[PDB]
């Protein structure tokens, strides 16, 4: 079956720059290629149909090109509203397979996170568990590494993190990692730390607490 | 740009191994000689085509990953479309979409695509459970740079969605409500933090406003100690 | 549900980068004319039938001839009463590149 592969995965460009996205098909679809845009929180919107024809109401800055296995979506003069996710979808021989997608994010100056750590609540400890939270606020690039260390021991499998979308003002991301431990294993130990590595950081930063 | 509009059925919560049937009712037109395409997007993942139905040719084309558990159909009126998914697995927890697209080319008189609002389907062996709101107390460990961090943990909840607001919506700037995460328990959990001036930590009253499906509203004050 | 008629002008055998007209008509007052191609890339083009003196016709214009627009062309017609229900397929017309 025809598999649509898109490149790049993430495009980090600045407002006003020309953008180029690529959709490659394992077998020819021959202009039966559609381009969609999904802004976060909304449904996908059709941009280009039949590989090159622009949909009704789409600004002329969006352009479609390609036939067979290679396709290109060009967005000249990136307007701030255009930074979103772009999918390509084949429309050949009654098969409408989608591509993996491509994230169009804003390339700003390097911003490093403000690291805050939160000890477990006394109400949650009565409930029987303990959850420690580390927060990385406002950073760019999105690539960051958080490592929990309990008494100098790297914890693996007990940490769940979630990242926020790029903010529409400072173009940064935020991360929140949570380490959940039983009331039995917590208390058995003392030092709880949170190591953070980022591009905007000359040295790794550690936020720690000692229970009591 | 087409006069046609699509409305889908409501959200659903099914158990692993059951079946769900989502409906797509058309307004201002019929599917006619167009094709019914269903797509699914899981939280954080991308768009996944499930299959299509061309009523004029009585043709149903499906994706290999769903071939065998998926059925796409429509009413003789060609006004309501239906997709039924069987052997439901937790991996099928996603939002499903229905689209009126052309069979192939948009040559000559063909209207632009029309999507529906979507349908959230959650497949889990868990039961409806209210969240537990715990404080993330501000401290020197969260107060550096003259800016202090303050937050709540909405832990152990099902099913989504959960709304979090600070001071009844009077605090929106600095507020970062992080996407929920699915734990091994099958229950969800989210965190929502807000950065406020370090001063005013003891003067200002910060309260979390959390609402959920099991008719649960939990307001929690966030004190400094 | 009566089969329409399909013709190609100037003919079914076409040269590369040349446009042809695939006329679809019938004495029945068909409101929608659908042309379906069978081949390397199947497709279904739609055209509103124009009811002139006696017949309702539709001039399907197959653009610059590429190997992808070649195949077996059959024609259908429907009434807006139920655009879902097509008629009987016309006799197949094979378009081949010279
Ligand atoms: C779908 O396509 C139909 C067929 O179009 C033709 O074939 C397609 C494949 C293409 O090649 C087209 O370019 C081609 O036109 C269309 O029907 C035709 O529309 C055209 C354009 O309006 C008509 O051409 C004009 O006809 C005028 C009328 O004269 C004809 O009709 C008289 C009766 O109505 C008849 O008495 C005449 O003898 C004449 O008949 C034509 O004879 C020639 C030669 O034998 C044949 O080749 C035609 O097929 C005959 N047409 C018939 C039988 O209908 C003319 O007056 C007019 O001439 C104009 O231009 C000249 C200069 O070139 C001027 O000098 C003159 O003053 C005038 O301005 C022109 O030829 C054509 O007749 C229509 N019918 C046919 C069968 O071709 C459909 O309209 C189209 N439908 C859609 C929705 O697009």
């Amino acid at each position: 079956e025809i598999v649509l592969t898109q490149s790049p995965v993430t495009l980090s460009l600045s407002p006003g720059e020309r953008a180029t996205l690529s959709c490659r098909a394992s077998q020819s679809v021959s202009s039966y290629l559609a381009w969609y845009q999904q802004k976060p929180g909304q449904a996908p919107r059709l941009l280009i149909y039949d590989a090159s024809n622009r949909a009704t109401g789409i600004p002329a800055r969006f352009s479609g090109s390609g036939s067979g296995t290679d396709f290109t979506l060009t967005i000249s003069s990136l307007e701030p509203e255009d930074f979103a996710v772009y999918y390509c979808q084949q429309r050949s021989n009654w098969m409408y397979t989608f591509g993996q997608g491509t994230k169009l994010e804003i390339k700003r100056t390097v911003a490093a996170p403000s690291v805050f750590i939160f000890p477990p609540s006394d109400e949650q400890l009565k409930s029987g568990t303990a959850s420690v939270v580390c927060l990385l606020n406002n950073f760019y690039p999105r690539e960051a590494k958080v490592q929990w260390k309990v008494d100098n021991a790297l914890q693996s499998g007990n940490s769940q993190e979630s990242v926020t979308e790029q903010d529409s003002k400072d173009s940064t991301y935020s991360l929140s990692s949570t380490l959940t431990l039983s009331k039995a294993d917590y208390e058995k130990h003392k030092v709880y730390a949170c190591e953070v590595t980022h591009q905007g950081l000359s040295s790794p930063v550690t936020k720690s607490f000692n229970r009591g | 740009q087409s006069q046609v509009q699509l409305v889908q059925s409501g959200a659903e919560v099914k158990k692993p191994g059951s079946s769900v049937k989502v409906s797509c009712k058309a307004s201002g037109g019929t599917f006619s000689f167009y094709a019914i395409s269903w797509v699914r997007q899981a939280p954080g993942q991308g768009l996944e085509w499930m299959g299509g139905f061309i009523p004029i040719f009585g043709a149903a084309n499906y994706a290999q990953k769903f071939q065998g558990r998926v059925t796409i159909t429509a009413d003789e009126s060609t006004s309501t479309a239906y997709m039924e998914l069987s052997s439901l697995r937790s991996d099928d927890t996603a939002v499903y979409y229905c689209a009126r697209i052309p069979s192939g080319s948009y040559y000559y008189d063909y209207d632009m695509d029309v999507w529906g609002q979507g349908t959230t389907v959650t497949v889990s062996s868990a039961s409806t459970k209210g969240p537990s709101v715990f404080p993330l107390a501000p401290s020197s460990k969260s107060t550096s740079g003259g800016t202090a961090a303050l937050g709540c943990l909405v832990k152990d909840y099902f099913p989504e969605p959960v709304t979090v607001s600070w001071n009844s919506g009077a605090l929106t700037s600095g507020v970062h409500t992080f996407p929920a995460v699915l734990q091994s328990s099958g229950l969800y959990s989210l965190s929502s933090v807000v950065t406020v001036p370090s001063s005013s930590l003891g003067t200002q009253t910060y309260i979390c406003n959390v609402n959920h499906k099991p008719s649960n509203t939990k307001v929690d004050k966030k004190v400094e100690p | 549900h009566r089969k329409p008629s399909l013709l190609a002008h100037p003919g079914p055998l076409v040269k590369s980068e040349e446009t042809v007209i695939l006329q679809c008509w019938s004495d029945v007052r068909f409101q929608h004319f659908l042309l379906h191609r069978e081949g390397k890339f199947k497709d279904t083009l739609h055209l509103i039938g124009e009811h002139h003196d006696g017949v309702s016709k539709a001039n399907f214009s197959i653009g610059p001839m590429m190997q992808d627009l070649a195949g077996t062309y059959r024609c259908y017609g429907s009434v807006t009463h139920s655009p879902y229900q097509l008629s009987a397929p016309s006799d197949p017309l094979d378009i081949v590149i010279t």
